[PDB]
């Protein structure tokens, strides 16, 4: 198993 | 001062119910165009984006834009104290120290007034790019919700397989394996728009959280492509939507 | 001999549901005028007084006065075994060793018969003399129960503030604070007899036990004065009443 | 190859619900006459016998006879994934490695497909001779389910006393003791008694309460007794067969 | 914040 | 009381 985080796909707009 | 009133308050109860188990804190972006809310879960695998437009309210008023750090379990605890038929009012002032929630009963010989403190949040926001999707599936939200619960008996990950026939939901574990096939119908319809076959894998744990929004919408839409997060979308009728984003596995 | 018969047996079922979580033991005073029960709970913070008049029964007969040690958890267990529509009969003899309970189905093909042991009890008696109350509030019992259930999300203590303006229930906690205001009306009326404004504070834990008597009566009355216990009173129709007494905080 | 089809699948859901808490594994005898299942519970105090005849399925096919080792909880977990109106199909192929369960929804957009592994199980069978019984009681299964639940508040064992026109259930414990008397009525909701000889016996309420898990299968339940023989509690899966529970008396 | 018992009120 | 087994009543049929 391995879980990907949304960081791989979405930019950090803060 | 900021004031929002909703004569059908159940809408808001259902929103909180749809959020509160997934995320503990969040920031409410208040703007003259409506309300936005966005947050990741602690594990950063899923995201939820909430939009509620000004014109879906019966009384919307916003002189200054506001960003409100909110404990959502607290806010849920409060909305539990609202009846399904209550006219709900949200209010914030100049000072924005606390958020006030006002419940008027159709009984109307009763008015409840709650005020929750606004904590301070480092709000790790994300930018949702516009993509187009290999496969896009529309189905009854309860049907999707039952798919997700059923397969949680079997395994911890579901494999969604979309070809032109229809989409197939699959999971495996010690007992064995299960496969559920939906095809397109002659609403309560199942529609499948497929531009190129997809086969993806997601944690059912997260999906079972998403399905808490089932009472908000009779219909749910799923959007998929290879190597972009899944989108689970519930539409709040006349007001906005609740979109959940989920990162695939392996 | 002691023998009393009640065709609406659910009354007794509801009575012991209203008692059994609060007190484990209590002593039943039988006389020719009916049944009285009084006891405190373990903390000695609350006390409950139960009255059931002779002429509310369909067959009452008492040869001479009795004091029956009853474990109420046991007595509840037994009454659970009565049907909702059963005609219930109580009987006690010379021995007062046991109390006998008879459940007759109205169809007449089922009769249940239970006999429970009567323990021997030390009787720590108090006198609840009826007093004057600055203010007395009458309202639908489900409404009151819902106030109490709601504010338990908020805090551990409720502040009741009553003026002729209406009555208000308040609580504060970690989340923030909450306030429910009821006003006086045109069955379901809310009426307030006020001689002097009062603001008192009570543990919500204890009130939630009291509201277990809710299925007994459509209406509940709250009686208050500064520096006297609250009386929460449920009226059992045509037979008697259930009074709960609670000491204020600070 | 084996294939059996049942248009009202809820039957099969309820059968499982009635089994899985009492017995965890068991063997399914498939023939062309239907399905037999029989097993003791681990304690060997109770036994369960299940019959489901060929002609009660809308499509039965049993080319070669089969004996299928099944974990009944696994099968229960799968069957939870069926709707009560699903048309449920069981299928096993050549080698009988897996058992396939197919759920067709009347909504028609959904066909679910599940496959569980068939373990290899050892066979301690028992032979239950056909008898007739001193006393036999037919009564509403809900009444019976309640009698059993209620007296469990009172004691851990019940004494059933059956006479010419009425049966009495008795239990005692620390609180005190209780007795329930049923009489014969003026169909499904009647209480009827066929008695050749009065019986008074004693049974574990723990086990009976597992039995009553079969309540949603039948409106009516029958109890059969003789002295010095096990009690039989029987629910009828109407038109297809039955679920019989057998229980050994005390002292 | 405080609290007592029901003894301190009734005869 | 004592709890009896079904072994005592039904034969082991194989």
């Amino acid at each position: 198993s391995h879980q990907n985080v949304l960081s791989n796909y979405f930019p950090r707009v803060s | 001062m900021f004031e929002a009133r909703l004569v059908q308050g159940s809408i808001l109860k259902k929103v909180l119910e749809a959020l509160k188990d997934l995320i503990n804190e969040a920031c409410w972006d208040i703007s003259s165009s409506g309300v936005n809310l966005q947050s990741m879960d602690s594990s950063h695998v899923s995201l939820v984006q909430l939009t509620l437009r000004s014109e879906g309210f019966d009384t919307y008023r916003c002189d200054r834009n506001l960003a409100m750090g909110v404990n959502l379990t607290s806010m849920s605890k409060i909305l539990k104290c609202a009846g399904n038929e209550d006219i709900i009012t949200l209010r914030a002032e100049d000072n924005a120290d606390t958020l006030a929630l006002v419940f008027e009963a159709p009984n109307q010989e009763k008015v409840s007034d709650y005020e929750m403190k606004l904590m301070d949040l480092d709000v790790e926001q994300l930018g949702i790019p516009e993509q187009e999707y290999s496969c896009v599936v529309k189905m009854p939200s309860g049907e999707f919700a039952r798919i997700c619960r059923d397969l949680s008996h079997i395994g911890d990950a579901v494999v969604i397989s979309c070809a032109k026939d229809g989409v197939k939901f699959s999971a495996s574990g010690e007992l064995g394996n299960g496969n559920i096939k939906l095809s397109q119908t002659s609403e309560e319809a199942v529609t499948i728009e497929m531009n190129e076959p997809v086969q993806l894998t997601f944690a059912l744990r997260y999906l079972n959280f998403f399905t808490k929004a089932t009472p908000l919408s009779s219909t749910v839409t799923l959007s998929m492509s290879a190597d972009v997060p899944l989108v689970v979308e519930y539409k709040i009728a006349d007001m906005g939507h609740l979109k959940y984003y989920l990162a695939p596995k392996i």
